[PDB]
């Protein structure tokens, strides 16, 4: 079988710049195919036979390579070019490289939301921490309950990169039983992010 | 000086004007007489690139055979894209004859004489001829019948072996007769006999050749994974009747690996069908029941058509299944050593 | 223009089989193979197999053999005889088979090989789960106080996807983030929708999130106010 290894995993660049994406095959001598997949859209063939552009593909997409090393070059990046790109040879595929929009670092605004009494009435407590409008996407959110770090009991979700301001938002949801919730006082989410000179903490005291 | 080029070929043959046999009749109207003293010139110091998988001579043969079958093998009923066509469908005389393909003035055929030429890349021993050798337009699936043999070693042909979608042509260097009969006195039931000792030895050699191309992985045969009977069975036409033979016994891994019992006669079960899926891609055709008497044709198996399994594997073996089904491949197996060039 | 149109998304129970159709038109259906490929969350693309429409010859990915069957049907319309339908049936489903399935076809140019897929069906999402259809509970994420405040709705414990969320019946859109749903260990989905607004307005403006879950025929209007 052929193993295709794409890099980098994420590429951060601005409109107008040129992106270079790499695909290394475990076997040499075959031609390379590339696809574009914009978020939520059908995949689109870009390049076949290593360097030939598919139907309706603009000339700023340039495929090249030889042996085991293959490249997709995207000149003068357009807003639409920010997408995930996959390489293929025969039935084998790379795991994809994401091209994302670079912009200035932006610290998240952080908010914490205690669970509602109505949800508590039902036996479960959801505590939510929102990190709004930040860049880059990488952030560390830590839940602490009475200063004990919580792990394995929260789930995160992240928005798609905003099409206009290139920021992300993230939510982390700590889920506890009502009995567990009512045994502790201080609930806090600590956020660590490049845009912050030191970690930011938002918290509340249960029933206060 | 010359250059790769495509042109309209013409055909030559020794068809008889008095024959009612259908290939004879077609060639009489389509072809010219064969040349008694063919000129063949070896080209000294000349190397030439070939590509049997991109050879327009193949397209032209295909069109002719389609033409022949359309003129000659009219079915009692034709079912195409939801339409119906009823016609006379008399029994016929059917027995393919050799057809030569030839270049007109201003062109010539370059022929590759390299003993183990696999159909593509450079040829060092090249000659110039006006016509291909005589090629019988035998339409079959799974097995190539009554064709030419590889001159030295068994040859593996594929446009791209790494590509599981490309048919593999195994070109044998020694033929094995297959003997098919529908006895006189179920009228549609028939069978094909092969010498097991003959065949299993050949098939062993085949698997050994495949190892050379497939990293010495264990070579394993499986039956076709699906499809119409024309492709899941060995399909061919004998005396105008459409045969379908179950080739399961032909690809018995137990035999090729070294056991006992596998020598002696293999008898494939076959059936003649009146309702067939047309290889021309035209739909379904309905023919009258079989003629009476012992329907029998003995052929040389000279080639095998295979597909190889793909997928995210990394097992210790490769799996091959009889198949293909693109009749153009039959013409490729005979035209592989030829290409047309234009003189200036 | 070539067009491949697949059948709609479906929810399947483990142990089920799914049969997906791909109606192909705008070219001679017999002349081109159709492939099937699946895009699996967190694992990428996996080629499933191909079918050649003339004889319906097939080839299945080794690792899926025994679980996949491809067939085709050719148009039976005398004045429109060249289109056809390809079918793929996938059996013994598990949650790991939750993916988007595509039928695809190669380009028709001279240098186009078999695997560069120029034409794609719109995809068919198959979710394999033993979960029962269930509408969401909706809970408030209440604003805790010039500055800007955040508020939202927690949409919890529904199956299957999707739920849609608007605010104030669509009149409020600026600054809304409705997060991708997450699959909880219960097998039920959950998401939040949040919006940032002026702290100044918290006493003057009303905020209502409109939640629609069609699979359960569930509609909820949740008014969210300061805690
Ligand atoms: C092998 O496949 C590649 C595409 O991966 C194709 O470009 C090449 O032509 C194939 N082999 C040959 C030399 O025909
Ligand atoms: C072609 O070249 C070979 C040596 O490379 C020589 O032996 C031969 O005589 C040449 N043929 C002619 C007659 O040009
Ligand atoms: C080329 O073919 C001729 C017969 O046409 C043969 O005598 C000669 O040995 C062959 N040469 C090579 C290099 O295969
Ligand atoms: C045939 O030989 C050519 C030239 O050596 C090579 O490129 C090609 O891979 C070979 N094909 C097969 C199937 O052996
Ligand atoms: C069958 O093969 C033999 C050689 O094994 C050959 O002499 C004969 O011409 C072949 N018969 C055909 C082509 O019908
Ligand atoms: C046929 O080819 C095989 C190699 O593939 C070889 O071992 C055998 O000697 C050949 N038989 C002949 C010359 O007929
Ligand atoms: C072919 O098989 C039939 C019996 O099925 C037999 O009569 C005939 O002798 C066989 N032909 C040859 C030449 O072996
Ligand atoms: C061929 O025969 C075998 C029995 O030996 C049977 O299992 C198989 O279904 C047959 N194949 C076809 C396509 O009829
Ligand atoms: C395979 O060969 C063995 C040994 O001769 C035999 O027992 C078995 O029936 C064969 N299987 C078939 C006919 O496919
Ligand atoms: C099979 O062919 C071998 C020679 O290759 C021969 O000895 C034997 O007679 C044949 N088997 C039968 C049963 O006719
Ligand atoms: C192979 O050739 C012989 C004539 O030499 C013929 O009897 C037999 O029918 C041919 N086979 C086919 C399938 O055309």
């Amino acid at each position: 079988e052929i193993v295709l290894t794409q890099s980098p995993g994420i590429l951060s660049l601005s409109p107008g710049e040129t992106a270079t994406l790499f695909c290394k095959a475990s076997q040499g001598g075959n031609a390379m195919t590339w696809y574009q997949k914009r978020r939520g859209q059908v995949p689109r063939l870009l390049i076949y036979d290593t360097s030939r552009r598919a139907s309706g593909v603009p000339d700023r997409f340039v495929g090249s390579g030889s042996g085991t090393d293959f490249f997709l070059t995207i000149n003068k990046l357009d807003r639409e070019d920010f997408a995930v790109y996959y390489c293929q040879q025969f039935e084998f595929f790379g795991l994809g490289s994401e091209l994302e929009v670079h912009r200035t670092v932006a610290a998240p605004s952080v908010f914490i939301f205690p669970p509602s009494d109505e949800q508590l009435k039902s036996g479960t407590a959801s505590v939510v921490c929102l990190l709004n409008n930040f860049y880059p996407r990488e952030a560390k959110v830590q839940w602490k309950v009475d200063n004990a770090l919580q792990s394995g009991n929260s789930q995160e979700s992240v928005t798609e990169q905003d099409s206009k301001d290139s920021t992300y938002s993230l939510s982390s949801t700590l889920t506890l039983s009502k009995a567990d919730y009512e045994k502790h006082k201080v609930y806090a989410c600590e956020v660590t992010h490049q845009g912050l000179s030191s970690p930011v903490t938002k918290s509340f005291n249960r029933g206060e | 000086v010359w250059k790769d080029a495509d042109t309209t070929l013409f055909c030559a043959s020794d068809a008889k004007a008095h024959e009612t046999e259908v290939h004879n009749v077609w060639a009489t109207h389509a072809c010219v007489p064969t040349d008694p003293n063919p000129q063949e010139i070896h080209l000294e110091n000349v190397t030439e690139n070939f590509n049997m998988w991109k050879n327009n001579m193949v397209e032209q043969m295909q069109e002719d055979v389609i033409s022949l079958w359309d003129q000659s093998l009219q079915p009692c009923v034709k079912l195409t894209g939801g339409s119906v066509i009823k016609q006379a469908c008399p029994k016929i005389s059917f027995d393919p004859i050799p057809i030569h393909y030839c270049t007109p003035a201003g062109y010539v055929i370059l022929k590759c004489n390299d003993k183990n030429f696999n159909g593509t890349g450079p040829c060092k021993n090249v000659s110039s001829v006006q016509c291909t050798h005589g090629i019988k337009p035998v339409v079959s699936t799974q097995l190539l019948l009554n064709g030419s043999l590889a001159e030295e070693e068994i040859i593996i042909r594929s446009e791209n072996l790494t590509n599981n979608a490309k048919t593999i042509i195994v070109h044998l260097n020694k033929s094995v007769e297959i003997n098919c009969t529908r006895p006189s006195n179920d009228i549609r039931k028939a069978y094909c006999e092969i010498n097991g000792t003959k065949w299993n030895k050949v098939l062993k050699q085949v698997t050994e050749k495949l190892k050379e191309h497939f990293n010495n992985k264990t070579i394993i045969f499986q039956p076709p994974s699906g499809g119409d009977l024309e492709i899941t069975m060995h399909h061919f036409n004998c005396r105008g009747e459409f045969f379908y033979c179950n080739t399961t016994q032909l690809f018995n891994n137990t035999c090729i690996g070294n056991m006992k019992g596998c020598n002696g006669t293999i008898t494939l079960p076959c059936k003649i069908k009146q309702i067939i899926n047309m290889w021309q891609g035209t739909g379904q055709a309905m023919y009258a029941p079989p003629i009476d008497g012992k329907i029998n044709c003995v052929s040389n198996i000279t080639g095998i058509l295979l597909t190889r399994d793909g997928g995210a594997n990394n097992t210790s073996n490769e799996t091959f299944r009889p198949g293909g089904g693109n009749i153009k491949d039959n013409w490729r197996s005979e035209l592989y050593k030829y290409k047309v060039v234009q003189i200036e | 223009q070539v067009q491949l149109v697949q059948s709609g998304a479906v929810i399947k129970t483990p142990g089920s089989s799914v049969k997906i159709s791909c109606r192909a038109s705008g070219y001679n259906f017999r002349d081109y193979s159709i492939h099937w490929v699946r895009l699996i969350p967190d694992k990428g693309f996996e080629w499933i197999g191909w079918i050649k429409p003339l004889w319906g010859a097939v080839s299945y990915a080794r690792q899926l053999q025994g679980r996949v069957s491809m067939t085709r049907q050719l148009s039976q319309d005398p004045d429109d005889p060249d289109w056809g339908v390809a079918y793929m049936e996938f059996s013994g489903l598990t949650p790991a088979d939750t993916a988007e399935y595509f039928c695809v076809r190669r380009g028709s140019c001279d240098y186009c090989g078999d695997f560069p897929w120029q034409y794609w069906c719109q995809g068919t999402v198959v979710v394999v789960s033993s979960a029962s259809t269930k509408g969401p509970s909706v809970f408030p994420l209440a604003p805790s106080s010039g500055g800007t405040a955040a508020l939202g709705c927690l949409v919890k414990d529904y199956f299957p996807e999707p739920v849609t969320v608007s605010w104030n019946s669509g009149a409020l859109t600026s600054g809304v983030h409705t997060f991708p749903a997450v699959l909880q260990s219960s097998g039920l989905y959950s998401l939040s929708s949040v919006v940032t607004v002026p702290s100044s307005s918290l006493g003057t403006q009303t905020y209502i999130c409109n939640v629609n879950h069609k699979p359960s025929n569930t509609k909820v209007d949740k008014k969210v106010e300061p805690k």
